[PDB]
């Protein structure tokens, strides 16, 4: 649809900047998530990571400078460039600027996914956003990041 | 740079790795995945040390010595608590799943994993769970494979892919079920697969030929010798036990053949322990053969030579300099004929003229890899001598190396270099009759006859310099390819021109010399190398003499009634019927040889000469350097009836008994004095190894390690009374353990690599001033040549275009690696590896003959209609039939010769 | 005796049109062979190596490295049940026992009629919706051991 609308191709809305987008569906190994091993798997090789400090920003995929970014980083950048920078610094009074897709999972009453600003404690998320846990559970432990 | 290890200041290189800098200082850091010739990866974590930035620090950080650059201001520590217990944990993790089969392992006392397990000091086992097992694979007749012993250090695939360029072995597996090998079962088609025995620190890839008739490393009597299979002259360490040669090891030499051998030189030692070898002086009288000792055989041979009127000494390129000169002194100097064809001798003389009179520096094997472009003219480098082809592979990778170095990344991390490179290759232009194994990395491959390759070289030389003679009839697309070649060569800082005498024509050598002169005339740092046929063919050319055909005419005419053939088959260098008739017409034939050849029949006397495992001698490289090989064992230690004396010893005693009627068992350095006092061109060979009266700190050098076993029961099956150790007056070596193999000894030639705590082939790093570089206290062999001030002239003789004809067929050489040498094909292990004798036809030629692939056709040479099955070759040209040189019944003289009557059998 | 169909060659060549290096399309070529034939046979490695130009060792290593590139023959329906920790808390041992009692096999093996092949999977990315599984690129969440025979009867 973006290619049909004149974007994501050659001379995007009369700029001369040429960009082409592709989707590479991997077969699946958890080590492919790391950036150097993602680069190695993108080149059709086994997904072994690479040593540092030869960085991907200097020599990545096929010896060319590359940048690997998460989905949420590239979902947060267009809101930054569309709404401003001072607005992005003025949504949460914490050292980590911006919003994060947080949420609890595992025998919870409402295990879901909600976008919340940084500095929000896990307790309020668990008791109101997750709604607490189910009947007969005492919440003996938790893990901030997934596994 | 200045670093501080263990609270002690050291001065190491700045751009190298910390692991190699610490190993160059004699310190001990265990390692599994780093190799000096393969770069550094992180497949293990064995080289861990503790690094500090400031002069004083408490915690530090556990880093890898092969990933840390040896920069100015690093304060690393090795034998602290944390790094030592981490290395102990890593060797514990390697012994987590390792089979309990050390005494039934081919490595045993040659295993790096044992050395680094003992060095870390880990004996108590806390692992109680099950181990990991794998199946096995059949990797041909050379490399025995078993996967249980592996530690996943990735050195095998790193060598086999990045260094050797092989497209067979690789990594197939997962987290713990990681496999190293081939997707199917079959022979490794790479010509460098035999270096996996020493590349692998474990017993995964082992020597099958040494697995049969196996002995341990400490039981091996070693010697420093030279490989006699082709002209590259790689320094080897043959090692024997119980009177038979058992294993050839790679001998380190930083100028030629640093770390890797080829398959032919590694596995073609099966001819010296054949049971049909001449072990006695056998003389035939009447119609039956009698066996003599040395004394009365020498007396009888001298009597028959005295009764003769003229003696013809036919040398061989396989024989040493000392033996050929001993023949040249036994017979007259005016009549001494080199055992090669007239065309072969002309090509060898032209190659020597280019080498020592062309004014162009000839690179050694190590410094071929530092050149910026390679042009190979008419030479199957990957099949004649493959070590230059491996160095060409490294020179091709040099472009990726220098492009990575332009990005300010270190040179010891090969992963980043191959990351930056990405199939970026230096210009490699190979010309041959058919496809080569270098075509995978070559910038261009030219499939054409020998005359067309020579004309291509003449076109390259004319485009590089207009003073060269022009060649006409060049097609515009071929002219564009010439333009591409010359603009790649003109932009190269250090171009290289490779040729050889195996092409079968003089004009290819002339074209290579013309291109080298054109590159030198414009100020480039051009090098030129020529791959000769046999191990000491260039020494035979330097000594010189008549061709074999001149000797055959002399024998057929009747001017000489006595012929002495030294270590020559005589059927590879001339036609069989003519040689047989000439030898039958001669009233006296003496054959001084170590192999049962076809000329021993109807030969009046056979002298049991000694092979390179049983003789001392000097061989001259294709580069031009003169190295010398030493004896491994005394053949009379077991089965004392046999003598098996050296060829030069036999001929010199024959000459002495001819003159003074007395037998003189002389000494090797006397023969060296003779060759440096008689031949001024050979005056430099008394600098490779010193005199026999050379003892460092008073004592000699040991053939065998200090733990030589069974010294009082090795010969007890025939005599409990232990014989005296064989006294060696020829060399600086004693035959038993009381010599010296200390790494810090003032010497250039090392029998074997053994250090306390280092029982592996990775113990060679203690014998070098810097690891992975040159050998300490110099290198074996001296150059014997200097770059001439004034070069040759431009060779005006440009050959014409090869025009095919229907009646006459041109024989195209192929030179299979395992079948183009008599000494290689005499080995029983090469028979299951070598291909069957075939012939090669064009599709158009097969259509005009009406035959299909696999059908026998009969061709007539020397009046013999012999039949061979055909193969369809796409790269071959019309009017040419392809033949494997060096085969049984197919002499290498036929390369460039014509063929008639190509009829279907 | 393996050979490549015309559609396979067109798809593989169009995939190599998307990358600078033809080596980068090896995983997608193996995936195309998997989508057409169900698994990657021995001759397919050499076919992909000959089409792409990379050696067969690299293709074999790529095929044997990634989990969802099957080299052993599988059934017509690959059941891929979650083996991770969130579905462990939500309960995957019950549905594993239900599958083992229904198909009468062990994980990693196929049924005798070739109808199903049971396999654990690292994760499905559907952690918030309870235990999850995939059958023939069809995902299922909020699973119960009682609904396993009902869920398994809609596949051929
Ligand atoms: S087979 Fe040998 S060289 Fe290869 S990874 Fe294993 S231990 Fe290292
Ligand atoms: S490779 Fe070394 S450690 Fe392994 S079984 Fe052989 S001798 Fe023992
Ligand atoms: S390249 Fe030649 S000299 Fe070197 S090991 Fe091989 S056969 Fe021997
Ligand atoms: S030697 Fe293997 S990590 Fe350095
Ligand atoms: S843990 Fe099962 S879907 Fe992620
Ligand atoms: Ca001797």
């Amino acid at each position: 649809e973006a290619t049909e609308a004149g974007l994501l191709g050659k001379n995007i809305m009369g700029t001369g900047f040429d960009f082409e987008l592709f989707v590479h569906t991997g077969a699946g190994r958890y080590i492919c998530g790391e950036e150097t091993a993602l680069i190695n798997s993108l080149e059709g090789r086994r997904a072994n990571p690479r040593s540092k400090p030869p960085f991907p920003a200097t020599s990545g995929a096929w010896g060319k400078p590359t940048c690997v970014n998460n989905v949420e980083t590239l979902c947060n950048v267009p809101a930054i460039l569309a709404n401003g920078v001072e607005w992005y610094q003025n949504i949460s009074k914490s050292k980590d600027a911006g919003t994060k897709l947080m949420g609890f999972s595992g025998r919870v009453k409402n295990p879901g996914l909600w976008e919340l600003p940084f500095g929000t404690t896990a307790r309020e998320i668990l008791e109101d956003y997750a709604g607490g846990m189910r009947d007969g559970l005492k919440f003996k432990a938790w893990q901030p990041g997934g596994a | 740079a200045t670093i501080h290890v263990d609270g002690k200041e050291y001065e190491v290189n700045g751009a190298d790795n910390l692991l190699e800098a610490c190993l160059s200082l004699g310190l001990d850091i265990p390692y599994f995945c780093w190799h000096p010739a393969l770069g550094s990866v992180g497949a293990c974590r064995q080289c861990a040390v503790k690094q500090y930035q400031n002069a004083e620090d408490t915690r530090g950080r556990l880093v890898m010595s092969c990933m840390t650059p040896a920069s100015d201001g690093t304060f690393i520590s090795i034998d602290d608590e944390e790094a030592k217990q981490f290395r102990e944990s890593v060797v514990e993790w390697l012994m987590t799943n390792h089979p309990h089969d050390c005494p039934v392992c081919e490595e045993g006392g040659n295993c790096h994993l044992q050395d680094m397990t003992v060095m870390t000091g880990h004996s108590f086992r806390r692992y109680r769970f099950t181990k990991r097992t794998h199946r096995n694979q059949d990797l041909g007749p050379f490399i025995s494979h078993e996967m249980n012993r592996c530690i996943a250090c990735y050195r095998c695939v790193r060598y086999y892919k990045d260094y050797a360029g092989g497209t067979d072995l690789g990594v197939y597996g997962a987290h713990d079920n990681v496999y190293f090998g081939r997707p199917e079962d079959g022979t490794l088609e790479s010509e460098f697969s035999g270096n996996l025995v020493e590349i692998c620190p474990t017993g995964v890839f082992t020597d099958k030929t040494h697995s049969e008739r196996y002995n341990r490393k400490w039981d091996m009597q070693f010697a420093p010798s030279i490989c006699q299979q082709c002209s590259i002259g790689c320094n080897i360490s043959p090692g024997e036990r119980y009177g038979e040669l058992r294993r050839i090891e790679n001998r380190y030499n930083g100028t030629v053949n640093h770390y890797f051998l080829c398959d032919r030189g590694r596995f073609g030692y099966g001819y010296v322990n054949l049971k049909d070898r001449p072990r006695q002086p056998v003389q035939r009288r009447g119609d039956d053969f009698i066996t003599l000792n040395a004394e009365q055989a020498m007396q009888g041979a001298a009597d028959i030579l005295r009764q003769s009127k003229k003696v013809i000494g036919i040398g061989s390129p396989r024989a040493s300099v000392e033996s050929n000169f001993a023949l040249r002194e036994l017979v007259g100097e005016e009549n001494f004929y080199t055992g090669i064809a007239h065309g072969e001798q002309e090509r060898l003389q032209l190659a020597l003229k280019v080498l020592r009179e062309g004014g162009i520096y000839t690179p050694a094997l190590r410094e071929i890899e530092s050149y910026d472009a390679v042009l190979v003219l008419g030479e199957d480098v990957t099949q004649t001598g493959a070590r230059v082809a491996l160095a060409v592979r490294q020179a091709v990778k040099g472009k990726a190396r220098e492009m990575a170095a332009a990005q300010k990344v270190a040179d010891w991390q090969i992963a980043a270099i191959l990351n930056i490179g990405q199939r970026a290759k230096h210009p490699l232009f190979v010309t041959n009759v058919d496809d080569t194994r270098l075509d995978d990395i070559a910038a261009w491959t030219y499939r054409a006859p020998v005359e067309d390759q020579a004309r291509l070289g003449f076109a390259i030389a004319h485009a590089l310099d207009n003073s060269a003679p022009a060649v006409d009839g060049i097609e515009p697309e071929l002219q564009s390819k010439i333009d591409v070649i010359v603009q790649a060569l003109a932009g190269a800082k250090k171009p290289l021109i490779i040729s050889g005498t195996n092409a079968g024509s003089l004009e290819v050598i002339q074209a290579a010399a013309n291109v080298a002169k054109a590159l030198k005339g414009r100020g480039a740092d051009v090098g030129i190398t020529m791959i000769a046929r046999s191990v000491n063919s260039m020494g035979l050319g330097i000594m010189g003499g008549g061709s074999l055909e001149e000797a055959l005419t002399e024998l057929e005419t009747g001017r000489a009634d006595a012929v002495v053939v030294l270590e020559n088959d005589l059927h590879r260098h001339a036609s069989a019927t003519r040689v047989n008739a000439a030898l039958a017409k001669a009233p006296l034939v003496m054959v001084v040889d170590h192999q049962r050849t076809a000329i021993m029949e109807n030969a009046h006397l056979v002298l049991s000469a000694a092979s390179f495992a049983e003789s001392d001698g000097t061989v001259i490289n294709n580069e031009g350097r003169a190295q010398r090989f030493f004896q491994v064992y005394d053949p009379a230690y077991y089965d004392s009836k046999t003598v098996m004396l050296e060829s030069w010893r036999w001929l010199h005693s024959l000459h002495s008994t001819l003159l003074s009627r007395e037998v003189d068992w002389t000494q090797l350095d006397h023969v060296i004095d003779a060759v440096v006092a008689k031949i001024p061109e050979l005056a430099g060979i008394k600098d490779a190894a010193p005199d026999a009266t050379f003892r460092i700190r008073g004592q000699k050098l040991a053939r065998e390690p200090h733990r030589y076993s069974g010294r009082t029961a090795m010969r007890a099956n025939i005599s409990v009374h232990e014989p005296r150790q064989p006294q060696d007056i020829d060399t600086m070596f004693t035959f038993s353990m009381e010599g010296n193999n200390q790494p810090t000894a003032h010497r250039s030639q090392v029998p074997f690599a053994w250090a306390p705590g280092w029982n592996s082939p990775q113990a060679w790093n203690k014998f070098q001033d810097e690891v992975g570089g040159k050998l300490r206290f110099g290198d074996p062999g001296v150059r014997l040549f200097e770059t001439s001030e004034n070069g040759l002239d431009y060779f005006t003789s440009v050959p014409a275009r090869f025009q095919p004809q229907d009646g006459k067929w041109r024989i195209a050489p192929y030179y299979h690696l395992f079948g183009s040498d008599e000494l290689s094909q005499r080995a029983p292990v090469f028979q299951s590896r070598m291909p069957q004798p075939y012939i090669k036809l064009n599709p158009a030629d097969a259509a005009k003959l009406g035959v299909n692939a696999g059908t026998r056709v009969s061709f007539s040479y020397d009046g013999n209609t012999v039949t061979l099955p055909v193969e369809i070759a796409e790269g071959l040209t019309a009017g040419q039939v392809g033949l494997p040189m060096g085969m049984s019944g197919i002499a290498p003289v036929l390369a460039g010769a014509h063929l008639e009557d190509l009829k279907e059998a | 005796a393996f050979e490549l169909s015309a559609a396979e060659r067109e798809a593989i060549e169009h995939e190599m049109h998307h990358y600078e290096d033809p080596r980068a399309a090896s995983i997608e070529a193996l995936k195309i062979v998997q989508k057409q034939r169900g698994w990657v046979p021995d001759g397919a490695i050499h076919a992909i190596a000959d089409v792409l130009g990379i050696p067969a060792s690299d293709v074999e290593g790529v095929a044997t490295f990634y989990s969802q590139i099957f080299r052993q023959p599988v059934g017509r329906h690959v059941i891929r049940y979650c083996d991770s920790v969130v579905c462990h808390i939500n309960g995957y041992q019950g549905i594993q026992a239900a599958l083992e009692k229904k198909l009468n096999i062990k994980p990693g093996q196929t049924t005798f009629d070739g109808r199903f092949t049971l396999l654990p999977t690292c994760c499905l990315g559907n952690c918030d919706k309870g235990p999850n599984m995939m059958i023939d690129e069809d995902t299922h969440a909020h699973l119960t051991p009682e609904a396993i025979p009902e869920l398994l009867e809609r596949y051929k």
